[PDB]
């Protein structure tokens, strides 16, 4: 059963596939939406995000924006995500926690908009793929894994780099 | 010392049950001794026509070897009648309620002119007391057949006291008038007349028997036999005499009962031979003396306890056995001479009897430093250990009481094959000396093992198992040809527990050669023969010896023991113990240069990272900071001789291979005042060691890695220097600055995050400032406890193998596995690994957590936790017990005087963790009390998991790292660039280590984080199980802070997103991930 497309309060599901395993005999993967807007700078006109994958980074959310763009020609103007704490480093910030300066909702993701025509387009553009792929799931727009993973991220025993670093620490001290 | 009268008069609650249990056995009791009061007399016989008397008639008669020839025997019996009192632990109300059944015991005097004045030849004494008792249980039996009570009691021949010298007859009930309720058996022991002799053939010395050696057994049990009256004459004069006694007794023979000493006899192979009523006769000796001056030691206007203290402060200190002993006399001081008789002994002149001759100089000898060790336990007065000292049965596993244990098969065939198969003598003044073959053969296997092991064990004990003290009417006596043998066993447990100082010395020192050469050097050169060698060393010393070859599977004691079997004994004999080897090779052998050859207290390996850390030391000291290096120190596990895989030159897929090296500069007053810049300085520090190292000291590779283990500051950035011996180390910096920057940030911190920030300042203190007095004392520790390092290494892979090692700390399972090493009581301390282990097991499946904590003072034995700190941790134990009473998230309580609070290494574990640890290992005792130590005991001990576990991803490694991780069935170089050793090594741990860290709310995860220590011999294969929380046992609406990866079918309910959540693990690991498996 798929047919059930609107929650209680303005959530939208988005499902999408995941791809061939070796020893697996329709994984499927869904998102929340609803939508806030506020006064504020960047907490304005922008969608709540339930329901992410691992590490969802820049390029390939956008090109989940790119391809709705070559596919109905919206408009979009979003190319920067907003506070996607994955997997728990950044619940606190200890540097402004103990310094002078650097100040001023779990698994949740924040991507904004600029335009009202923006966030009406998008919202009811993935309302009509929600309903879409809740009566056929079948050959929807995909996720597209030129891997992020195992480049972005293989980092744990990869050595940081000497005049990297070194530039790093010295712009800071500076 | 206040609970201490309260325990008593609770135990006593518990122990007394004393109407219900005994008025109708005291009304049985009635009924048989006037049946056997109206059993009449019978005349005159002999013995040649005795046999044809009982030739086909269902009674038996028993005897010792050799049976009785009318010959010699010309001989006659008379039967009269003895009147009948009660003696003993039920004649002074001393009932004990076991689920095995205590005794009971009877009268049966002898009178005066029916025997002759001459009992000293060749045991038709005892003949007669046989005939005797067989004509009554043939009249007893017919008495049942014409009295109706045949279908419920059964009577049993049997030895007495575990002595075949000794027949009794006992009553047992098998399923108004029948009853199986308290204690169960009665028996029909005998006595003779208290006058018969002259004075002067009573010594044990003496001879008067066949073809002068002495026959202390013989001279001894006839004495026994006679006596079994005046014991308690004297013993109700000094119950007229004390208050005390019953208590006394009562919490001695339960002392006695739970450290397994029985009263039965120690010369056939049994642990005991001293019992409850020698116990209460030295009682009563050492009360009415027990000094040279004529000091009585106890005053019997006081309690129990402190007679209980003064007892066995004295049977502790005095030594009986060696060097002369304490005499006493009734009809009554107590004096002590100095011959030693090479016997526990204590004399006497009312008897004239030497009491403990029932009980071996080896059973002696371990006795009294039982007795010296609950001194040490009840003369603290910091700890409450009465649980120790009266509760716990120390006796009822096999391997907690000794250290080592082997079989000795005796397949000897016959008796008249004993001539050719067994090695030793056979001739009459053995067997007149040691009555019968067993007591004989277990004695001088007794004296073959000390012998051959000396100094290199503190004491040994022998049991003959399957040891069987009854047999039935059929049979003369026991018959049963058990695994190779006409004798009253089938194998020979032999038990040791070991001086661990001196396991695996391979050479065990003679004397001095000098030219005419000496005795006890014949002695030692007829003992080893082939083995024996002349000597001389790097000192120009002339001594004896023999070497041995050590082996990290077998260690040298059991081939010692083996030749001292196969050369003295037997030459068919077999010894074995295949758990030893079993897991010595679950121990990882390293790949050294002839490490299959080296022992397991062989620590060089870790001695020889130790060096390349000191020269590394050295370069590091001699250079130049702008702010000098104040203390540069080492704090990791080869360092405190804790890692699993000891650590090899050259191997990257070791996790313990970058040791973990904490340096601290000057106190300057010039450290920023921020963490990132503060972070940032102390690897500006760490750049400038880099870059002169790489400068100077070319042959030292280098590069950095950036920490993620303490939580929230993403600058910590190790260095890693790679020496040429072929080691790694992660270099840290410690400042002043960083636990006041921590502390405030605790003070300024939002209202709701002061215990997530102290999550993260446990983090810190238990990363730098407590783990360096931690490896302190450990490696401080590990010289006066040998074995613990191969005890932590084997149960460090114990808790891979059921991989909760990714959530339970390193340094939790050190104190762990300290535990019973610096209180090893009521057991004593580890001399082997097995005994280690399971020790470790026993404890952990037995201790529970909400009432009682487990501090430990880490010191050696003979600085301590004092009692104000004791009871201080006793007090925050109390405080964190009472903010959560139920452990939902402090699960375990470990403290030690570099640690009084105890939050420090437990923090973060979860309660299904916690739980699969303590539930396991009651599994563990369970099963090892269900079968007993065996091979396949020890593979399913140590098979991974197979329980209610619900997610197995299975992983292989593109190579195999045992090879590139120094577990041998070569890497010995760097390359060129220093990131290769990133595919080298495997990404499991971390990567699991992300995946509960983002699913730390819906469901906990784990790994097997050491790949081929478990996973095969190609060292390949992990499996990753997770396991859903509790609380997502049913279909939740969506809120906003529940945490959870969601598949809603309906507007309410959501699920978990299963296939998508183990498909993106898949993704994030394919390479790795091969296989999936729902439980």
């Amino acid at each position: 059963i798929e047919d059930i497309s609107a929650m209680k309060n303005g959530f939208i599901v988005v499902p999408f596939k995941l791809p061939d395993h070796k020893a697996l005999p329709a994984s499927l993967h869904f998102m929340f939406a609803k939508r806030h807007q506020s006064s504020n700078s960047n907490e304005s006109d922008c969608l709540f995000l339930v329901n992410l994958p691992l590490l969802s980074n820049i390029e390939h959310m956008k090109k989940f924006v790119g391809q709705l763009c070559g596919k109905y020609d919206t408009v979009s103007h979003v190319e920067e995500l907003l506070y996607n704490d994955e997997f728990g480093l950044h619940e606190v910030d200890l540097s402004a926690l103990t310094s002078d300066l650097m100040s001023s909702p779990r698994n949740t993701a924040l991507l904004k908009f600029v335009d009202a025509a923006s966030i009406n387009n998008c919202w009811n553009a993935l309302k009509k793929y929600s309903n879409l792929h809740a009566k056929h799931p079948n050959e929807l727009f995909e996720w597209t894994y030129t891997t992020p993973s195992f480049t972005t991220f293989v980092n744990f025993y990869k050595p940081l780099d000497i005049d990297y670093l070194k530039e790093d620490i010295h712009t800071h001290m500076a | 010392s206040n609970i201490f009268k309260l325990q008593i008069d609770e135990l006593l609650e518990q122990v007394k049950l004393k109407q219900k249990h005994v008025l109708k056995v005291e009304k049985f009791l009635h009924k048989l001794y006037d049946i056997l009061q109206e059993i009449p007399d019978w005349e005159e016989k002999s013995l040649a026509e005795v046999d044809s008397f009982f030739k086909n008639k269902i009674v038996s008669v028993p005897f010792v070897d050799p049976k009785p020839i009318p010959q010699n025997t010309n001989y006659k019996f008379n039967y009269k009648k003895p009147d009948i009192s009660l003696i003993g632990s039920f004649a002074l109300k001393a009932g004990i309620y076991q689920p095995n059944g205590s005794s009971i015991d009877t009268l049966l005097t002898m009178p005066k002119e029916l025997f002759e004045k001459k009992d000293f030849l060749n045991f038709r004494c005892l003949h007669k007391r046989s005939v005797y008792l067989a004509y009554l249980t043939h009249h007893l039996l017919i008495l049942l057949k014409k009295d109706k009570l045949d279908s419920f009691l059964q009577l049993e021949y049997s030895y007495f006291d575990n002595d075949p010298l000794l027949p009794i007859l006992r009553i047992s009930c098998s399923k108004d008038y029948n009853f199986y309720k308290t204690r169960f058996s009665i028996n029909l022991l005998i006595g003779f007349p208290y006058k018969v002799f002259e004075p002067k053939k009573l010594l044990p010395n003496r001879n008067c028997i066949r073809i002068l050696p002495a026959t202390p057994l013989y001279n001894f049990s006839v004495l026994s036999s006679s006596t079994h009256e005046n014991y308690l004459k004297y013993l109700y004069k000094t119950k007229k005499q004390t208050e005390s006694f019953v208590e006394a007794t009562v919490l001695g023979r339960l002392w006695l009962q739970q450290r397994g000493f029985s009263s039965n006899m120690s010369h056939s192979g049994s642990l005991g031979g001293f019992g409850t009523f020698e116990f209460t006769i030295l009682m009563a000796a050492l009360l009415n003396g027990g000094g040279i001056n004529s000091n009585k030691i106890l005053l019997h206007g006081f309690s129990s306890y402190q007679l209980f203290k003064g007892v066995i402060k004295y049977l502790a200190t005095m030594d009986l056995c060696h060097d002369g002993h304490l005499q006493f006399h009734s009809n009554p001081a107590s004096k002590y001479i100095d011959e030693g008789f090479q016997t526990p002994t204590l004399f006497d002149k009312s008897t004239k009897v030497n009491i403990l001759t029932k009980m071996t100089v080896s059973s002696y000898q371990i006795l009294k430093e039982y007795a010296g060790e609950t001194l040490r336990m009840l003369n603290n007065v910091v700890q409450d250990q009465f649980s120790n000292i009266f509760l716990t049965n120390i006796s009822r596993f096999d391997n907690l009481k000794y250290d080592l244990c082997y079989d000795v098969q005796l397949p000897l065939g016959k008796y008249n094959n004993l001539e050719t198969s067994l090695a030793a003598t056979f001739g009459s003044m053995e067997r007149v000396k040691f009555i019968t073959l067993e007591n004989f053969l277990a004695h001088k296997i007794t004296n073959v093992a000390r012998y051959a092991l000396g100094d290199r064990i503190k004491y040994i004990q022998i049991e003959m198992v399957g040891q069987k003290s009854d047999f039935p009417i059929t049979k003369r006596k026991v018959y049963s040809n058990t695994g190779g043998n006409h004798f009253n066993f089938d194998f020979v447990r032999v038990k040791l527990i070991v001086n661990p100082s001196e396991c695996d010395k391979l050479v065990t020192k003679g004397p001095a050669h000098s030219e005419t050469m000496s005795t006890e050097a014949a002695v030692f050169k007829n003992f080893w023969g082939i083995k024996s060698s002349l000597r001389r060393f790097k000192d120009g010393s002339i001594t004896h010896c023999c070497v041995w070859s050590t082996s990290s599977s077998e260690p040298i004691i059991s081939s010692i023991v083996n030749f001292a079997l196969q050369k003295h004994v037997s030459k068919k004999a077999q010894i074995s113990n295949e758990t030893i080897k079993k897991f010595h090779n679950f121990l990882p052998l390293p790949n050294l240069p002839s490490s299959a050859k080296t022992s397991v207290l062989n620590l060089s390996s870790f001695f020889n990272l130790k060096k390349s850390f000191d020269d590394l030391y050295k370069i590091i000291f001699q250079m130049k900071l702008p702010l000098s290096v104040k203390s540069i120190l080492p704090v990791g596990s080869a360092f405190r001789y804790t890692s699993l895989c000891q650590p090899v030159p050259f191997a990257y897929s070791d996790p313990d291979f970058f040791q973990d090296v904490i340096l601290e500069f000057e106190t300057s007053p010039k450290w920023p005042d921020e963490i990132t810049s503060l972070e940032k300085a102390k690897t500006a520090f760490l750049l400038k060691i880099q870059e002169e190292l790489s400068a100077n000291s070319s042959t030292y590779r280098s590069f950095f890695s950036r920490d993620e283990s303490i939580p929230y500051n993403l600058e910590i950035v190790t260095l890693n220097i790679l020496t040429p011996e072929g080691y790694g180390f992660k270099f840290r910096v410690l400042t002043e600055r960083d636990e006041i920057l921590y502390l405030r940030a605790i003070a300024n911190a939002r209202n709701e995050l002061k215990p997530e920030l102290e999550a993260t300042f446990l983090k810190f203190t238990a990363k730098y400032l407590a783990s360096v007095r931690h490896t302190r004392t450990l490696e401080n520790i590990s010289h006066s406890y040998q074995f613990y390092s191969p005890v932590v290494r084997l149960f460090k892979r114990w808790l891979d193998t059921h991989l909760l090692l990714g959530h339970i700390t390193d340094e939790l399972a050190e104190l762990i596995a300290i535990k019973p090493f610096v209180d090893p009581a009521p057991y004593f301390i580890p001399g082997s690994l097995e005994n280690g282990f399971l020790k470790v097991l026993k404890f952990i499946s037995q201790w529970n957590w909400k009432d009682d904590p487990l501090i430990l003072d880490l010191v050696k034995p003979e600085e301590r936790l004092t009692l104000a700190q004791y009871k201080g941790i006793q007090m925050n134990f109390t405080n964190l017990r009472n903010s959560d009473p139920n452990g939902t998230h402090l699960q375990f309580f470990v403290a030690s005087k570099n640690d009084p609070s105890g939050i420090l290494y437990s923090s973060g574990i979860p309660l299904p963790i916690a739980t699969r640890l303590t539930a396991l290992a009651k599994v563990a005792v369970n099963l090892l009390q269900t079968h007993g130590l065996n091979q396949q005991t020890i593979n399913l001990l140590f098979t991974p998991g197979l329980k209610d576990y619900d997610f197995v991803v299975d992983l292989r490694t593109p190579i195999g790292l045992k090879s590139s991780c120094g577990i041998l069935s070569a890497p010995s170089n760097f390359p060129e660039n220093l990131n290769d050793l990133s595919e080298k090594m495997d990404p499991t741990y971390q990567l699991v280590k992300y995946l509960n860290l983002k699913y730390k709310n819906s469901l906990i995860l784990s790994s097997r984080k050491y790949i081929g220590v478990n996973g095969g011999e190609k060292g390949d294969k992990n499996v990753i199980t997770g396991l859903i929380k509790p609380l997502f046992k049913g279909a939740h609406k969506f809120r906003v802070n529940l945490d959870c990866n969601v598949k809603p079918v309906d507007d309410e309910n959501v699920i978990l997103n299963k296939e998508a959540i183990f498909h993106e693990i898949a993704a994030f690991g394919n390479d790795m991930v091969i296989n999936f498996e729902t439980d």
